[PDB]
RNA sequence: GACCGAUAGUGAACCAGUACCGUGAGGGAAAGGUGAAAAGCACCCCGGAAGGGGAGUGAAAGAGAUCCUGAAACCGUGUGCCUACAAGUAGUCAGAGCCCGUUAACGGGUGAUGGCGUGCCUUUUGUAGAAUGAACCGGCGAGUUACGAUCCCGUGCAAGGUU
RNA sequence: UAUCCUUGGGAGUCAGACUGCGAGUGAUAAGAUCCGUAGUCGAAAGGGAAACAGCCCAGACCGCCAGCUAAGGUCCCAAAG
RNA sequence: AACAGUGGUAGGAGAGCGUUCUAAGGGCUGUGAAGCCAGACCGGAAGGACUGGUGGAGCGCUUAGAAGUGAGAAUGCCGGU
C-alpha cells in the first residue's frame, strides 16, 4: 500500500498574521516568520507545492542587528548594473533606505524560483510602526 | 470508537465504515480478518501508551483483492551495453472496516 | 449541401497560399471571389476562376444558392517541390524552384 | 529458406514514439530523439522512486515540529516522550492528526510530558 | 517415428547457438569484440590468432 | 529448386545496356497495381486554358484515371485540458484543479508548479561534451555455408566397426 | 565455506585510473614520475563532501507515503533542540 | 516447510520470445482472409497477444526442422521532406 492523509487543506487558507518588528532584531526572529510565510505553522503540506498564508512586519525604521553583529553584515546582489555585483551592510541600509534590510533577508527564507517569489508577495514591509492591513485580519503569531 | 492498526510495516487510520487499501494478504471475497493490533483510540477515547490496547479491536471484511497496476523499471548502462528491465505489478488486497467491537 | 473546389498548374508557394485561404474563411463567396480576383499574381484569375466555376456548378446541379454560401474552411498544405529551372551562378548546376500548392477549399451553405 | 528482417523494422520503430504520451517538443515525434527520452525515462524513474520516500519523510517531520512548539516542548523531547512510553509515534504520516482532530493532539502531549530532557 | 512428431532425440536437438544478435542480453555485443584496442576490426579482431 | 517477392532479386520485374556520362578503352540509373469484366465517367453545369463540381457507372469509385491496401516524416484542420513575474539536453516523481466517462484492474485527459538531473554511438579508467559519424522519417542491409581437425551430446556394434 | 584439491572444453587481458598507507626520482614542486600494501572504480546504483566513479557511507532484480544508523544536521528555506 | 541469497563489462553456463519458410495431425474465409490505424486490451519479468473502425482476396495455431533471422548510427545504401 501507499495510501497517505494530508492536512494541507485544513492550514491554508491565505490567512492573515502580524509580526512585531519594532524595535526588534529582525533577523532571529524573522527565522520563524519565514516558516509560517511557506505555510508551515501546524501540520501542512509545504515542502512542495502549495500557497503561503500572508505575515506581515510592521516596521522598518527600527531594525538594529545590536553590537559588532550589525556592522558586518552581508548582503549580495548581482545586477546588470556596470558594477556587478554589488554588496552591503545592514549598517548602511540603516543610514538611508532602511525598507531593504527586511525585504532581503526574508526573501532569502523562502527561494524555490517561481513558488518561492509567489510567497514573497504576502509581505508587506510597511514603516510607520503599525499596519493598514487591519482590512485583512492580522494577528501575533511566530513559530 | 476513532482507532489506528498496524499494516505490517505501515499503520493505517480506520474508523468504523471505510475502505483501506492494504498489503497483500491470502484472503480475498468475503472472508474475515481482524486486526486486534489496534495501537492508538483517540478521537472520543484516550490512549497514552502501551503497544495494544484492548479497550478496541478493529474487524474487517476482506472484500476482494485488487492489484497495483505494472510499472517498468529499467536501468540502461550507456556505452556499456546492458539494459536489464523489470515489472512490478503484483496483487494487493483491499478490505472494508464496518466495526470496530470494543 | 456543400462544395468543392481545387486549383490546378498555379505558381504560388504553400506557405504563401495558405494565408489567402485562411484569410476568407467565414466569410461569404461574394467577397471571397472578388478577393482572389484582385488580388496581385498571374494566378491570380486562374485560382478564381476555378473556384468560382465550382460555385457555379453547385448551384445548378446540386441545389445550392451562390449568394447565401460562405466559406467553411480551406487550406494550403505542402507538396512537392517543383524544379523549373533559373540559373544559379558559380559554375554549379542548381534550380531556383517554382513550386505549386494543392489548395483545399470547402464552400457551404450558411442559408438552406 | 531467408528472411529480409524489414518486415520487424516498423514493429520495432513505431512503438517507441506511440510509447512516448505527454512528453513535450520535438523529441516525441522524431525516432531517433525518443529512443534517447526513454534511457532518460527508465534512469531517472529508480532514482527518484526511492528518492520520493524520503522527501515524505523530509515533510512529516516538519508536520509534527510545527504542532510540537504549541505543546511548550520540541520535536526532540515529543518524538522521545512519545517512543518511550511505547505506541503514540503513530509513525509520522498519521501523526498530521495533530491538527485535525484535537483528543489526538492531547494525547501526543501527555505522551511528551511523560519523558523530556 | 510420425511425421507430426518428428522429433529429434537430440541427434539434431543438441543445438544450442551462442548469441551475437544480443547486444548483452547474455554475451558480446556483436562478433570481434573484447575489450583491446585492435577490437572493431576484420584483422586483429581476433585475440588467438 | 525446404530459390526471391517491388528501394529485396539480374545493370535491367516496365517500349533498358534505354536514359545519361567520357574525343576514346568503358562506366551506367530510377520505374509494378482501378476492376473479375472498361462498364474508363451517360446526363449536366462553369472556365481563356489546364481542370474539375454534382450525378450516373459497377459487388466495391480510399476501386474515378500516383486510381489497391495506403503508414511515418513533412504541412495543415477541428476539439478537451493548460498557462502573460517566469530559468530550460526537456524527463522523472509528488501533490492539485478542471474536464471526460472503463469490456475487465472498477477508468481515462492536462499541466499550475515542488523535489531531483551530464545526448545516442565512439574513444577509454572514464566523453554529457568544443577529436567521430548522423538534417529528418520510411524502407534496405552484415552472427552465412561447406570441408579437414578436436571435444560435446544423440545413436549402432560391442573386439570389432567400416567400404 | 561460491574454502581448499585434481583433470578436461571455451576464455578474454598486455592501454588500467584515482585515493589512503610506505620507499625511490625531481628544480626534491607538479591527478608529475616509479611501485609494496589496502581500497574503490574499471566491471553497480545510490548516501555524504554547495557543484566529484575513485576519500568517507554502502554493494541496492523490483514496488512500500514504514522504522533504525552512517556521513551530515536540528532557527528558516533545500526536513529536525 | 524452513534456511540462505551476490543477479554487472570482456566471457562461461541456462532458457525462452518474434520473423519467413518446408514438413505431417488440425482449423478458419468474400455471410469478409492477409494487411492499415487507434484502444482505458484482461494476461509478461522482459522479448511479447484477445477488441473496435477501415480493408477487399486469400490465411495460419500446435508438433519439428531450417535461415540474408529482430537495425541504426557505418564521411553506409534508395526515396520523401
Amino acid at each position: 500500500m501507499r495510501t497517505t492523509p494530508m492536512a494541507n487543506a485544513s492550514t491554508i487558507e491565505r490567512k492573515w498574521l502580524v509580526v512585531d518588528a519594532a524595535g526588534k532584531t529582525l533577523g532571529r526572529l524573522s527565522s520563524e516568520v519565514a516558516a509560517i510565510l511557506r505555510g508551515k505553522h501546524k501540520p501542512t503540506y509545504t515542502p512542495h507545492v502549495d500557497t503561503g498564508d500572508h505575515v506581515i512586519i510592521i516596521n522598518a525604521e527600527k531594525i538594529e542587528l545590536t553590537g559588532k553583529k550589525l556592522t558586518d553584515k552581508i548582503y549580495y546582489r548581482h545586477t546588470q548594473h556596470p558594477g556587478g555585483l554589488k554588496s552591503r551592510t545592514a549598517l548602511e541600509m540603516r543610514t538611508n533606505y532602511p525598507e531593504k534590510m527586511l525585504e532581503l533577508a526574508i526573501k532569502g527564507m523562502l527561494p524555490k524560483g517561481s513558488l518561492g517569489r509567489q510567497m514573497f508577495k504576502k509581505l508587506n514591509v510597511y514603516r510607520g510602526s503599525e499596519h493598514p492591513h487591519e482590512a485583512q485580519k492580522p494577528e501575533v503569531y511566530e513559530l | 470508537m476513532y482507532a489506528i492498526i498496524k499494516t505490517g510495516g505501515k499503520q493505517i487510520k480506520v474508523e468504523e465504515g471505510q475502505t483501506v487499501y492494504i498489503e497483500k494478504l491470502a484472503a480475498e471475497a468475503g472472508e474475515t480478518v481482524t486486526f486486534e493490533d489496534v495501537l492508538f483510540v483517540g478521537g472520543d477515547n484516550v490512549k497514552v501508551g502501551n503497544p495494544t490496547v484492548e479497550g478496541a479491536t478493529v474487524t474487517a471484511k476482506v472484500e476482494k483483492q485488487g492489484r497495483a497496476k505494472k510499472i517498468t523499471v529499467f536501468r540502461y548502462k550507456p556505452k556499456k551495453n546492458v539494459h536489464k528491465k523489470q515489472g512490478h505489478r503484483q496483487p494487493y488486497t483491499k478490505v472494508t472496516i464496518e466495526k470496530i467491537n470494543a | 449541401m456543400q462544395a468543392k473546389a481545387v486549383a490546378r498548374t498555379v505558381r504560388i508557394a504553400p506557405r504563401k497560399a495558405r494565408l489567402v485561404m485562411d484569410l476568407i474563411r467565414g466569410k461569404q463567396v461574394g467577397e471571397a471571389v472578388s478577393i482572389l480576383n484582385l488580388t496581385p499574381r498571374a494566378a491570380s484569375p486562374i485560382i478564381e476562376k476555378v473556384l468560382k466555376s465550382a460555385i457555379a456548378n453547385a448551384e445548378h446541379n446540386y441545389e445550392m444558392d451562390a449568394n447565401n454560401l460562405v466559406i467553411s474552411q480551406a487550406f494550403v498544405d505542402e507538396g512537392p517541390t517543383l524544379k523549373r529551372f533559373r540559373p544559379r551562378a558559380m559554375g554549379r548546376a542548381s534550380q531556383i524552384n517554382k513550386r505549386t500548392s494543392h489548395i483545399t477549399i470547402v464552400v457551404s451553405e450558411k442559408k438552406e | 529458406p531467408r528472411v529480409k528482417g524489414g518486415t520487424v523494422t516498423r514493429k520495432r520503430r513505431k512503438k517507441v514514439l506511440k510509447l512516448a504520451k505527454g512528453y513535450f517538443g520535438s523529441k516525441h515525434t522524431l525516432y531517433k530523439v525518443a529512443n534517447q527520452q526513454v534511457m532518460k525515462s527508465g534512469n531517472y524513474a529508480f532514482r527518484d522512486r526511492r528518492q520520493k520516500k524520503r522527501d515524505f519523510r523530509k515533510l512529516w517531520i516538519t508536520r509534527i515540529n510545527a504542532a510540537a512548539r504549541m505543546n511548550g516542548l520540541s520535536y526532540s523531547r515529543l518524538m522521545h516522550g512519545l517512543k518511550l512510553s511505547g505506541i503514540e509515534v503513530n509513525r509520522k504520516m498519521l501523526a498530521d492528526l495533530a491538527v485535525n482532530d484535537l483528543t489526538a493532539f492531547n494525547q501526543l502531549a501527555d505522551a511528551a510530558k511523560a519523558q523530556l530532557n | 517415428m510420425k511425421l507430426h512428431e518428428l522429433k529429434p532425440s537430440e541427434g539434431s536437438r543438441k543445438t544450442r547457438n551462442r548469441v551475437g544478435r544480443g547486444i548483452g542480453s547474455g554475451n558480446g555485443k556483436t562478433a570481434g569484440k573484447g575489450h583491446k584496442g585492435q577490437n572493431a576490426r576484420s584483422g586483429g579482431g581476433v585475440r588467438p590468432g
